[PDB]
Parts: C-alpha cells; sequence; structure tokens
RNA sequence: UAACUUCGGGAGAAGGGGUGCCUGCGGGUGCGUAACCCGCAGGUCGCAGUGACUAGGGGGGCCCGACUGUUUAAUAAAAA
RNA sequence: GGUCAGGUCGAGCCCGGGCUCCGUGAGGGGGGAGAAGUCGUAACAAGGUAGCCGUAGGGGAACCUACGGCUCGAUC
RNA sequence: ACGGCUUUUCCGGAGUGUAAAAAGCUCCGGGAAUAAGGGCUGGGCAAGGCCGGUGGCAGCCGCCGCGGUAAUACCGGCGGCCCGAGUGGUGGCCACUAUUAUUGGGCCUAAAGCGGCCGUAGCCGGGCCCGUAAGUCCCUGGCGAAAUCCCACGGCUCAACCGUGGGGCUCGCUGGGGAUACUGCGGGCCUUGGGACCGGGAGAGGCCGGGGGUACCCCCGGGGUAGGGGUGAAAUCCUAUAAUCCCGGGGGGACCGCCAGUGGCGAAGGCGCCCGGCUGGAACGGGUCCGACGGUGAGGGCCGAAGGCCAGGGGAGCGAACCGGAUUAGAUACCCGGGUAGUCCUGGCUGUAAAGGAUGCGGGCUAGGUGUCGGGCGAGCUUCGAGCUCGCCCGGUGCCGUAGGGAAGCCGUUAAGCCCGCCGCCUGGGGAGUACGGCCGCAAGGCUGAAACUUAAAGGAAUUGGCGGGGGAGCACUACAAGGGGUGGAGCGUGCGGU
RNA sequence: GGUGGGGUAACGGCCCACCAAGCCGAAGAUCGGUACGGGCCGUGAGAGCGGGAGCCCGGAGAUGGACACUGAGACACGGGUCC
C-alpha cells in the first residue's frame, strides 16, 4: 500500500495500522465473494 | 562537473561584491572570460585585471571597486534581433539603459548597447547592473 | 567527487608551470628514449616507467621534452613507446581492470556468497564498459570488440 | 532541491512533456477536458430546467442554524431524472402544487453546486406555470 | 476457437471454407523417367465428389464423487 | 431492347467474433451526511500499560500481543 | 408658488425621399404638453443605530455570518446609495491564480526526494589553434487573398459606418550576398575534471576455516532439609519420587559483557571474542601513466532490517496463538507461572519499515571559533616506544556563530544562502491508496490507480492562560501528624426536599 | 519495394501476373474519445489560456446506402435506377 504519512496522526482518528488491517480484511472479503 | 566558466565566474564576482572584497580570483580562464572582463572595465563596473599563466587553462586576476549591483550568465543563450532589445533589458534590467546586456555577435562581444549602434544582433551571453 | 564513492579527495600531483626541461637534468632527448626503451623491455608499465626515471635518473617529466620527429608535439612515454614499436596493443588502465575483474570472478566463484566483493566486480564491470565505449569512439580498439569474461580470461593470460 | 530543470536550449520537448504531464494534477483541467460534468450533469448543461412536480418535502437547517426550509421534488422533462428544487421566499410553498410545470434554475454556491446551510439542494424555482415566483410571493400577479 | 483453470488442460470447444474425374508442370529423399509422399495451373460433369463402405450432434446452469479402477454371476454399475 | 452465359461495383437480409457506450436486476459490501441513541474509554499530561511505522496472530468495538525500527516521549 | 422661453421627442399638415411605399431630412400649427425603472442598504462594498410585525419559527445567507420577546442583517413603511433605458438571476470562458510557474511556483517540520546504488536513450558538458558555415546575426528579391486591427485626412450633422494613404497580423516559407563571437561538424595540440598505477598506514567493510569466553538450561554422583518461585498483595507452578542452595562431572543451543566514545567502515539495509587465508572500497604523499574518457539518468538491472512462505536440520533462553492464576462491574490486556510457530544453520521466494538526516546527485563561490578520527610536514621533549606536546595542509565526523535565508522552529563551508546542470515527486481535506482493469508472487502481499458524492476548512510554527495519576519551591487546624470535645444511634426545637 | 503490363485525362499497388521481405513504432505505431480546417474572435499589462456557427476562402452532404445515362464539367438539393 501506498504511503501517506499525513495519515499517522492520531488527532481526531483510529490507529492507521489497524485501519490498514480492516482495509485488508474488507479486500480480501470481497475477493472471496467474486471468487478469486 | 564544471559547465559554465562564465557563470562561475560572474556569481563568484557577485558574490565577492556583496562581501565587500577588493580582489578576486577567476579560474578555469577562456578568452570569453577575458572579453567579459573587458568589456565590464570598459564600462567602468570593475577596476584592472590581469592574466596569470600557470600551465593550465590560466587565471585571471581583478580589482573589484564596488560598483557592481549584480552581475550574471544567461542560460540558455537566447538569440536577439536588433530591434528585440526592449524585452530582454525589462527582464533583466531595472530601468532603461540602467545595466547592460553583454551579447556575443559576429563582430565580437559586446555590449548591446554597441550592437544597435552597429545596427547587428547576435545572442545574450551575459548582464551586469 | 569520486565517480562511485562520491567523496572528495584532493590528493594529487602539483605541476609546476615549466616550459623547458630544467638545467640540471643529465641526460639527452635520446638517452632519455634508451632509457624507456630498456625499462620497458625489463617489462614495467608506463607509470612505472616514469615513476623510475623521476626518482633513480631525476628526471621530472618526459612532457617537459619537444619532440625531434613532429615540432607540433611534446615526447611521451607511449609515444616513445610507439616510435620504437613497444606499444601496448590494448591500453594499460583498461587491461588492468581487466586482469582484476577476471581475479575478482576466479575469487567469487570459490565464495559465492560475497556480495560486496561482487558489488565491487560490478563496479569494475561498469568502469570497464565506459574506457571500451570511449575507446570505441576514438577508434583505438575495433568496433567489433565487446567485454565478455569468457574472452577476458584468455586476453589476461 | 535543485535549480528546476530542464533549463538547456534543445530541452524544449522534455519541457512540453513535463508541462501536459503534471498539468493533470489541475482539477479544473482535468474536469473540462474529460467533460467530467457533463457526464452526470442531470441539466446536460443547461442554465435552466422544465420540470413536473412531484411532492413538496422540507429539510433542516445545519447546525447550529436552526429551522425548517421548504422544497420540492421535481422531476425533469428533459431525462426524467429528480431532483431538489428549494422555493426562495417567506410564502412561496403554498403556491406550489403537486403536478404543477416548474422551471429550475441553477443555485448560487462554490463551485456551482449547494448554497448556504442547505446542502442536498442545488436548484431554486424560478416560474411556476410559466409565472414568475417571485412576483406570486410578492403579490402582483395570480397564479394560473 | 470462449468462461474457467491445479497453467497441464478445457480442445476435435464453438464456428467457417474445400473435397470428383481429366490434361500438364513444380518439390522432398532417391543413381533413377524405381518406389512413397507434398503442392501448383487449366478444362470439365452431376441434385449430390469422405458420392457406396467407413464415419463425433453441439452449447449453457445445478447436485454428488477428485481422477483410472471395483461391486450384489441370475431385476440395483450408483452418489456405494 | 427482350432471353442464356461469364466478369465486376454492391444495397439489403442471416449467422459468428470483436470494440465503445447506455438501462435495469432479487440480495450483499463498504462510503458520506444526519438529533440529545446503546457498550466501553482507544488518543491528547508520564492520557493512568509512552506514542507511532513493517510484518504476523488474536479480540464485541475502540483495540491487545511478539520481533526489528524512529522520536513526532515525559521524569531522573 | 408666481411670471417667462424651447419643441429634442409626441400629434396633425406641405415638400424631398422610395422601383412604389415606409423610415429619414427642410418647413408650417398646438403645447411642458407624450415619456424612469431595476437591484441594494452588517462587513468584503456607497448607503439607517429610525419607526411597526415575527420571537430558533418564518425567513436571509456567493463567504463570513443574522433570527431563541429591545433584530442597523427576516417582512413592511419612511429615508439613503449604485447604475440608468436599463437593472437583476443562472450556466460557460479569461484575469483574479506565481493554485500549472520558459518569463515565474514548491518538496526538514504544512501536498510532495524513488529505501539505496549501477547504468542504456535523452538533456547538460574543461582550456587553446586551424577549417566549413548547419544553427545564429545583417542586407536584398518572390510570397503569406480580402474583410478584421492601429494611425492621419475626407463623406453621411460629429460618432457608429464607409472611402483614400501608411503601418501591423497570418506565429512563417523560399531565391541570393556578407560575418564567424557562440553552438554544430572535421582536424591538431594540452592537463585542471574523472580514471590507471606505485609507497607507508587506518578501519565492527565482506566470505571461508580453526580456537576460546563466561553465562544460561538438562542429566548423573555427594552434602542437606522444608520450603522454593513470584507479586503492590496474592495465586498458579516446583517440592518428601528429597525441592531451593553448595560441591565434583557429562551434554547441548544461541550470544560475544566492561574496554566502547557526537569512535570507525559500508551506496543503503547493516557490521564488535581471538589467530590464519581470499577479497571490495576510501584517505594521505606522488614534476608517475591516459588525455574530457565527464554529471544526471526516463525504460531496465542488482542489493535491500524485522516479519512471513516452501524443503531439509536444529531447538538452550525468550516468546505471537493457546491453556491456567490474579485485578476489575466486566479484562478476550496490562501483572504471574507454562507454552506452539518463530527467533539459529543450509538452498530459495517475498521486496516490505518513522528503510528518517522526514533533507536526491555532481560543480564554483560566500567571516570565524572550538572538539575528535586517518594521513603528511616542522619544532620541542623523550623511559628512544608504532611514545608524548604544540603549529600547519588535505579528507572525515560534532557544537557554537557573522553576512544572509526562513512563517517560525531553526539552517548557517557537512546551507535549508547565490549561480550553472539532470532526473523523480505535489497542486485544499475526505471518498482512497478504495472500486475496476493489467503485470508480477505458491500464498500473504507488492506495483499501477480513478470517478460519483461530501466538505470550509484540514495542516504547520509560535504566544498567554488552564490543566497533568510531570519536576521543583513554599503555605493552610474551613490539610495532615499528636491531642481534647463532638455529630452520625433516641425524643424534641427549628429550617429544607416530598406529599 | 521491384520487373512486365492493364486502366486513367493524367503519374501512382490504382489494378493485375511473378519476384523478394520488406514498411510503421515509446521522437507514442495501432486502437479508442472528440472535432469541419484557416483568416479570425473573447480575455489578460504581457507570456499565455480558451472558442473557432453568422462574414471570406477551402472541404463535405442533400432521409441512410449503392449505382449508372447526357454533357467540357455530375455519378447531379428543386434530373435517373435498386435496397
Amino acid at each position: 500500500m501506498k504511503r501517506r504519512p499525513r495519515k499517522w496522526k492520531k488527532k481526531g482518528r483510529m490507529r492507521w495500522k489497524w485501519i490498514k488491517k480492516r482495509i485488508r480484511r474488507l479486500k480480501r472479503q470481497r475477493k472471496k465473494e467474486r471468487g478469486l | 562537473t564544471l559547465l559554465d566558466p562564465l557563470a562561475n565566474a560572474l556569481s563568484h564576482i557577485t558574490n565577492s561584491e556583496r562581501v565587500g572584497k577588493r580582489e578576486v580570483y577567476i579560474k578555469p580562464a577562456s578568452k570569453l572570460i577575458g572579453e567579459v572582463l573587458r568589456v565590464m572595465q570598459k564600462y567602468g563596473y570593475i577596476g584592472e585585471f590581469e592574466f596569470i599563466d600557470d600551465g593550465r587553462a590560466g587565471v585571471y586576476r581583478v580589482q573589484l571597486l564596488g560598483r557592481i549591483n549584480k552581475a550574471g550568465a544567461i542560460k540558455p543563450r537566447f538569440p536577439v534581433k536588433v530591434s528585440e532589445f526592449e524585452k530582454w533589458e525589462k527582464r533583466f534590467l531595472p530601468a532603461f539603459e540602467f545595466g547592460i546586456l553583454i551579447v556575443s555577435t559576429s563582430q565580437g562581444v559586446m555590449s548591446h548597447k554597441e550592437a544597435i549602434e552597429k545596427g547587428i544582433g547576435g545572442r545574450l551571453i551575459a548582464y551586469v547592473y | 567527487a569520486r565517480m562511485h564513492a562520491r567523496k572528495r579527495g584532493k590528493s594529487g600531483s602539483k605541476r609546476p608551470p615549466r616550459t623547458a626541461p630544467p638545467i640540471w637534468v643529465e641526460y639527452t632527448v635520446e638517452e632519455i628514449e634508451n632509457l624507456v626503451v630498456k625499462l620497458r623491455k625489463e617489462g614495467y608499465s608506463t607509470a612505472m616507467i616514469g615513476t623510475i626515471l623521476r626518482d633513480q635518473y631525476g628526471i621530472p617529466s618526459v612532457k617537459l621534452f619537444k619532440d625531434p620527429d613532429n615540432p607540433n608535439r611534446n615526447l611521451t612515454i607511449t609515444r616513445i613507446l610507439e616510435k620504437h614499436g613497444l606499444a601496448p596493443e590494448i591500453p594499460e588502465d583498461l587491461m588492468f581492470l581487466i586482469r582484476r575483474a577476471v581475479n575478482l570472478r576466479k575469487h567469487l566463484e570459490q565464495h559465492p556468497k560475497d556480495l560486496h566483493s561482487m558489488r565491487g566486480l560490478q563496479l569494475i564491470e561498469s568502469k570497464i564498459r565506459r574506457l571500451v565505449k570511449y575507446y570505441k569512439r576514438k577508434g583505438k580498439l575495433p568496433k567489433n570488440w565487446r567485454y565478455d569474461p569468457e574472452t577476458a580470461k584468455l586476453l589476461v593470460r | 532541491p535543485g535549480k528546476k530543470a530542464p533549463n538547456g536550449e534543445f530541452a524544449g520537448r522534455k519541457l512540453k512533456l513535463k508541462r501536459k504531464k503534471f498539468r493533470w494534477s489541475d482539477i479544473r483541467y482535468k474536469r473540462r477536458v474529460l467533460r467530467l460534468k457533463e457526464k452526470s450533469d442531470p441539466l446536460e448543461g443547461a442554465p435552466q430546467a422544465r420540470g413536473i412536480v412531484l411532492e413538496k418535502i422540507a429539510v433542516e437547517a445545519k447546525q447550529p442554524n436552526s429551522g425548517m426550509r421548504k422544497a420540492v421534488r421535481v422531476q425533469l422533462i428533459k431525462n426524467g431524472k429528480v431532483v431538489t428544487a428549494f422555493c426562495p421566499g417567506d410564502g412561496a410553498i403554498k403556491f406550489i402544487d403537486e403536478h404543477d410545470e416548474v422551471i429550475i434554475e441553477g443555485i448560487g454556491g462554490p463551485k456551482g453546486g449547494s448554497m448556504g446551510d442547505i446542502p442536498g439542494i442545488r436548484y431554486k424555482v424560478v416560474k411556476v406555470n410559466r409565472v414568475s415566483l417571485k412576483e406570486l410571493v410578492k403579490g402582483r400577479k395570480e397564479k394560473p
């Protein structure tokens, strides 16, 4: 994944590590649903 | 690496003038540098200058009289006609006929004023005001 | 700065401005040529010949003496050697680079895990290719000449 | 960090390519060239549109403002798309009934979008039954 | 010449054109105008030229078992 | 100018393969707006276990743990 | 208000005008008679601190922002300010915008330098001499229709409009003559940049083989009894089948303690026990050799912490998952005992980090001071040591700081100053590094990468205050420590909440 | 691309018969999106950005295609044939 260092700042936001993990989970779910 | 001895020499002169130096050394030397120095001395922007041989390109020793506000080479060397000098004057000088645009023409290198007087064009190689 | 290491080392030779040979040189141009030829027969490279002449015989440089056969040029070790027909077939610096490149390949084949030495070999080969391109442009070597380690083994041998 | 390049006399091709490449980072230029607005514009690039009123609704003013803004749902005759049009005036809403023919016009806002404290509404009613809404609300004309 | 795919396959996927006889040339291996095989041009007949004989119908979804293989000789060959 | 034969340009129709765009379609996924909702308190002070980036595995949810790294971390 | 005047324009007539009409033009008659609206009024922006209606409702609002019972901001009246036969609303283009930056933007902390290096096309390229004139400059012929554009004069009353002359525009093409300063091209001679080589030294730079260091874990033999371990406190756990602890031996697997440093080396990632072999790079001293061979580099190639995956070994200590004991309202954690993968070796794949100096690379120049590493030079000491001290030069590595730069923090010859080059990247915050498409990988994942929609802000530096389960300095019987008497338990007096 | 020819009012792979492997392309071929091109117009101090319907010049079309007759000139908006 590309780097957006502005996202690492925690002011009014969830930790980027866990946002990234959740995004990967969503992508994997979509890939399973498509059947790839 | 070294690409433009003329630009190096002019920037060195400008920095020395800003700091308030009285003498400067220019290396490497070349005929173009010599002619530019000749024009500047003719117009009174510098003092006495001399050539020093060292088995290499050579060196120039120049006396500064604290009369230069800014000198710099022009890159790329834009060609210019006799009737297309006002735009360059506006671009590179504060007021009309304030400084000089050193231009390399087919009859040697001379100030844009001399070029206009002779009715010939050339390529802008430097400026000083 | 250096081509690869990228650090500014200003160590070198400081040649004084001269226009003619010193008055205290004890050898003539012909004797200097004879010394160059005999040293080349002994087997020293051009740089070694120049160093030996500077040190033992007190000859600051052959470049100071005018060329007796061409008034438009000064003398040189390579020019003297080619006058006598002893000039190297391949340029000396390129040959040295190829020799140490083949030696490094010999070492690497036995030590495949020496990645730093492999990078050194890569840099040496890049230098070799640069010199080959320059010599091709100047016509010193044939246009069909190419650098290949397999042939370089025989060339060094 | 470093003099902006290229600056050579024979580098016009590279300069032109650099400018062309980096002109795409400009949103306005990209939108204009790709004609993105016309691809999704309900009005298809028209200053005004015509439609039929389907129902009358209200929306809430944004924080910290508080109030009911009365708008209508209009189906365009051009392509049948349904949009929301705000009714300007103190009592403009009562002058509009269902199945009425209205003319809607863009609402002055940033980037030609929403205005004030009522996002989601991009159009306002100008004429109802071929009569000016401003005239009707001000009382100089009677609704036909 | 498709979806898919375990990249092996699916596949002869699907779908389209030609095929007889006669008169002359060119080509491969060959000593050869021996023998076998491969193209080219022209003329010509029939409704039909793999003319008889020989000789696949095809495609798209779902369930089950991965496949080849074995089973109640005498009503069950299957998902067992 | 009628008939037969041959050669050309070729509309229209049918079939197969492409490319571009457009509409919809049960259900599902996340996204943004919304008002005073339920659970907990993850971050900002040493934010009460310093925070954060790679990877990996766990947890209702903010999150937790392990290896390597930075200070955009306080006190001594 | 009174007394006068004109008829532009309107109305009715006569000529002229027109192919015929009409419009225009000259004249006669009546007469101020026939003729002003649109937005705005809180700032940006000229204009009201006036009166009535509504009291977070109606509404206004391009943006800021007004309206909740004294509204200069909404509706209406009265005033006023802008333009005026116009004045307002909506969409589009240009300037605004140096927010597309050749002129002329940015990338340490706000958007952004590829994790790092090697190198192909392209771009930019040391000094001198000679030759050609392709680029370049000057002069002169043939062209680039007219209308449109600018200037002067003349005709419609001036003007708009048209005519007569001059110029400009079509971004330029082509036939010839002249110059060679620069670039291009062919030739010649140089050493300054960069390479090659020799000499004495420096270094945790790499790979291979051999030899060690304690420490930790397990097992056996001897001594010795009851606890050991662990926490804020406990518990789980080990212990009579002899634990913990001490001593004599055997086995194994990882790591090289202090010295050690703002120290050294490497392109980066990274690299620290000792002796031996192989090997890369750099600094220094070089009147040594080649003679521009150079810089950056789209595509492309190699390297690349930890973690993960494939196959085979190994597994001491730690320890994701997991199983138990604690704390808590809960604790899927912090805390405590065990523990699988992993961490280690031999062949591969993955190509990812706050891979950070958040700073791309080569070159010239712009005050100093003071630490330290390697080399060289000079001087003085020397226990004559590869020893010590001082000064100077080059190359590394830190701190302060002048000129100057910057929003500031701070940078300042190791620039984030000025100048000459090359590539890469950014164009408000989300949506989103997501959806779809394509390549690579066994997989995990990696690279490339938008729109619809939403939003007025997001973001950076720094100042004052207030806070901290931050650090200090003090102070207080509406704090404590040491004390004396009490309230809270009962009846009642009195004052509250509720009914 | 060549050799030899046909056809044309004319040269030409325009077409034909044979001989070869040539031709284009990251300086962006091919494919896809959009569009009549220019003189010019709108804006800006200029560099530049944007448009290129009305007037002039040139090009195409006559409901969507395909064909021929007469004529110097058409495969022809108010001529002809077929879908």
